[PDB]
RNA sequence: GGUGAAAAGAACCCCGGGAGGGGAGUGAAAUAGAGCCUGAAACCGUGGGCUUACAAGCAGUCACGGCCCCGCAAGGGGUUGU
RNA sequence: UCGGGGCUUAAGCCCAGCGCCGAAGCUGCGGGUCUGGGGGAUGACCCCAGGCGGUAGGGGAGCGUUCCCGAUGCCGAUGAAGGCCGACCCGCGAGGGCGGCUGGAGGUAAGGGAAGUGCGAAUGCCGGCAUGAGUAACGAUAAAGAGGGUGAGAAUCCCUCUCGC
RNA sequence: ACCGGAGCGCUGUCUCGGCGAGGGACCCGGUGAAAUUGAACUGGCCGUGAAGAUGCGGCCUACCCGUGGCAGGACGAAAAGA
RNA sequence: AGCGGCACGCGAGCUGGGUUCAGAACGUCGUGAGACAGUUCGGUCUCUAUCCGCCACGGGCGCAGGAGGCUUGAGGGGGGCUC
């Protein structure tokens, strides 16, 4: 009942090859350094998905704050108004409804102070 | 949808006074403009924030005892190469420096963070190279 | 067409002869040969040899005319390596590596139309 | 083999750079006057020859 | 294993001041042609199967064939000299075809002679009589006596 | 340790001191060409695409731009400017 | 040098009211997971409930392997196996399948059985190739010059002439 | 050819080293090792850390790569610490 | 005629004189092998720097017409004794 190793590790290690062929370093060839890079990349992918989340919240709030002080006042007060205006969500993301079309936003700012103030 | 990314907008130039102003507080404003944080479509990796020509920086105001206290430092790789200069002497000899130092540190550190420093020209005058537009600010 | 002279199983590590080759890669016969003679190397002898066998093929096997015949790809690759065993102090059987190589002058006529 | 050892295997990058300043230099040649073909600058080619032509004895 | 290798059992380089690993005898697996760890040595996989059980075994198996309906015990085989086409025409007449394989149960050697070289029909007969046969194959072709040998197998 | 069914195991021309090849000729096939069925990995080369000469690196990751090439669309590879 | 800067009716100090960011904690969504209830005898499957990190380890399940019964059979030159390419489909997963290029004659389903089974290491055993580096060294500090001859090729063989241990 | 101590003549042992000499090295020419080697795209202060960092951080000089030379660090190689 | 920090700096730089080797002797303890923060005399630190660091030297490049020569001095290095 022979159990000569054969070619399984060939196929599998080379699966790691294509799984990580593209990187830099000897590791971009080296079977055992490459896999360590595979760990690096995937782990990074996880942490970076959540990172991505907060990140995007930021971006929105950035341009939003800019335009809000521009055609009015600080972003915090715009929120305050809209939570009081009860305009559920508006999607701070889609608070980039200022990015395109000035009057949409501007109007909802007048609504912001309209609620409280 | 999918957040929008600005096209190659035309950099807008701006002019600022200086005299009577507070150093930090001044730069404080400069920086946020060297970037697009003032513009509604600010973008991180791009550099589209107004150029800023500042006039007569030779007369900027500074609180406390800075004038005699505040000491800038430079280090030549050489032993005992530490060189520290007081805000007092920085004005006398080439003062347009103070405002720059003050700002440079108030901008990102990466490649473009120096790229934006280039967008800022400061003159111990006033007077600038009246290149174009340059709408004075407050 | 394109002529080829190739040889395997032959001396000298790829380094030095590579040096000789890329000094003359993509150059006409007359020029490159005038180089081959005036070369402070043995790459003179080797490269000129294979190159010459390459030149002759185009003369009466490929047919191109040498007024137009310049040198294309020259590849030079390493064959085996002689694992010679040299002696040294305190009793080590040194391994000394004599890498053998693979020179290949390709070439062709001048124009296409 | 002593004290200052190449602590780690040097990269292929370093290989190719240290060998970047390597390279060759092409030969330098001019023509042979009162003849036809080359001769390196300041030479009396046997086939050809400088002024007055000395040697020129081959087959 | 390692002990049956025409090699030594002696160390080559030392213990501490070595610079290399530590073993010596080129016999253990770790090296090139080392011996094996346990396993592949001659053995016997067999064991004991209780009587009662295996009795029913045959019964069940054989009788289960009977549940299907593929079975018969001819009184006496017409091909009486043990020659191929005798049993062949005989089989074409006895409900056979070609695609169906024969625990051909019977006990007259001569009928089994054609069956000794039978490429579909394994030639099964009585003193051997197993369950694996009747499962692996097809025809209980019982001379009355083969079934007799089976009737006594159980007999309880 | 293995060329092929089998030696049919490569004459004659060509460069070359030979070696080795460029052709031809052979067989189904010379990517079976003589330690020659298979020929991978680490591995050293040559062509091409993208990128690099103000810049701080466990070498990737998330997004966006530049780009080149596959793509009917939609997309996809790739590559890296920040 | 407070983290850094750069603040002096504060960007510091303490004290009050409202604002907002900012955690995988929470709301939402929807796919998988196990355990309780229920619909379906209903198995399959769906609906309600909650937990949903984990070394040793306890427990369960699955992919992959060399071979044996199936196998007097099934697969295959329109090409076995394996080799290489995939931006394609199926599995949560290790994988399965399928197409492209190769190579040249082996492979074994559904059920089942058994074992040298799954390697990244052990200053690991064997093979293979680079790193160092075109560097150190080219083994007496008793020394070599030419003219010619030879020969595809000459300082290096050979002839003579010379000089030195 | 044993260990102290002292005087005489002499001297590059010392002050204070300068010149020259042949041979190594340095340039060309023919060949071509080694131990170490996870990979590296490998600079510095002030702190950080199981106490001693290019790599963490608040932060430094500087285009890319090389050659000669000195020897401080990589807790430096020789060992599975005498 | 300073006091001090930096592996009480610097044996991939020297020195290996002092140090805790085996030899031998001596004081000393032990019945003795031998051992004693007791002494004595002699006693093998190992040439090729890989990255960094540094001291000079260049090549390739760059300075958004190609080039030749005269230059600016921001920076930075050296310099500061005393009778």
């Amino acid at each position: 009942p022979r159990a000569k190793t054969g070619v399984v590790r060939r196929r599998k290690h080379k699966k790691i090859l294509k799984l990580a062929k593209g990187y830099w370093g000897l590791r971009s060839k080296s079977f055992r350094k490459a896999r360590e890079t595979l760990f690096a990349a995937g782990n990074y992918a996880y942490a970076h998905r959540k990172r991505r989340k907060r990140d995007f919240r930021r971006l929105w709030i950035v341009r939003i704050n800019a335009a809000c002080r521009q055609h009015g006042l600080n972003y915090s007060t715009f929120i305050h108004g809209l939570k009081k205006a009860g305009i559920e969500v508006d999607r701070k993301n889609l608070a980039d409804l200022a990015v395109r079309e000035p009057q949409v936003f501007a109007e909802l700012v007048e609504r912001a102070k309209a609620a409280q103030g | 949808m999918k957040t929008y990314v600005p096209k190659q907008v035309e950099p807008r130039w701006v002019l600022i006074d200086a005299e009577g102003k507070t150093l930090g507080r001044l730069a404080t404003k400069i920086a946020t403009l060297l970037r697009g944080k003032h513009r509604p479509d600010w973008t991180p990796n791009v550099a589209m924030g107004d150029f800023v020509v500042v006039v007569n920086a030779d007369k900027i105001r500074v609180t406390g005892k800075k004038l005699e206290q505040k000491i800038y430092t430079r280090y030549s790789g050489y032993p005992g190469g530490l060189k520290k200069i007081p805000l007092e002497k920085m004005l006398a000899t080439h003062p347009e420096r103070v405002l720059e130092h003050a700002v440079k540190g108030m901008l990102p550190k990466g490649p473009l963070g120096r790229r934006l420093f280039k967008r800022l020209k400061v003159y111990a005058g006033p007077d600038h190279p009246h290149q174009a537009q340059r709408p004075e600010k407050l | 067409m394109e002529a080829k002279a190739i040889a395997r199983y032959v001396r000298i590590s790829p380094r030095k002869v590579r040096l000789v080759v890329d000094l003359i890669r993509g150059k006409s016969l007359e020029e490159a040969r005038n180089i081959l003679r005036y070369t402070n190397k043995r790459g003179a002898y080797f490269v000129a040899k294979v190159l010459e066998s390459a030149a002759a093929n185009a003369v009466n096997n490929h047919d191109m005319l040498e007024d137009r015949l310049y040198v294309k790809a020259a590849y030079v690759d390493e064959g085996p390596a002689l694992k010679r065993v040299l002696p040294r102090a305190r009793g080590r059987a040194d391994i000394i590596k004599k890498r053998t190589s693979h020179i290949t002058v390709i070439l062709g006529e001048k124009h296409g139309k | 083999a002593k004290h200052p050892v190449p602590k780690k295997k040097t990269s292929k990058a370093r290989r190719d750079a240290r060998r970047s300043h390597h390279a060759l230099t092409p030969p330098t040649l001019v023509p042979c006057p009162e003849c036809k073909a080359m001769k390196p600058p300041h030479t009396v080619c046997p086939e050809c020859g400088y002024y007055a032509g000395r040697k020129v004895l081959e087959v | 294993t390692r002990g049956e290798v025409a090699y030594s059992g002696r160390k080559i380089w030392p213990q501490k001041h070595t610079g290399r690993a530590r073993h010596g005898d080129i016999g253990a697996p770790i090296f090139v042609g080392g011996g094996v760890v346990f396993g592949p040595k001659p053995r016997d996989y067999s064991y004991t199967l209780p009587k009662k059980v295996r009795k029913k075994g045959l019964a069940m198996a054989v009788a289960d064939r009977a549940r299907e309906g593929k079975l018969l015990l001819v009184e006496a085989f017409a091909g009486v000299n043990g020659k191929t086409k005798e049993f062949l025409a005989w089989a074409k007449e006895a409900g056979l075809d070609g695609s169906e394989s024969v625990l051909l149960v019977t006990g007259n050697e001569l009928v089994r002679r054609a069956a000794r070289n039978l490429p579909w029909v394994v030639t099964l007969a009585p003193e051997g009589l197993n369950v694996y046969d009747i499962v692996r194959t097809e025809r209980l072709v019982m001379d009355l006596d083969a079934w007799e040998v089976f009737q006594n197998r159980i007999g309880g």
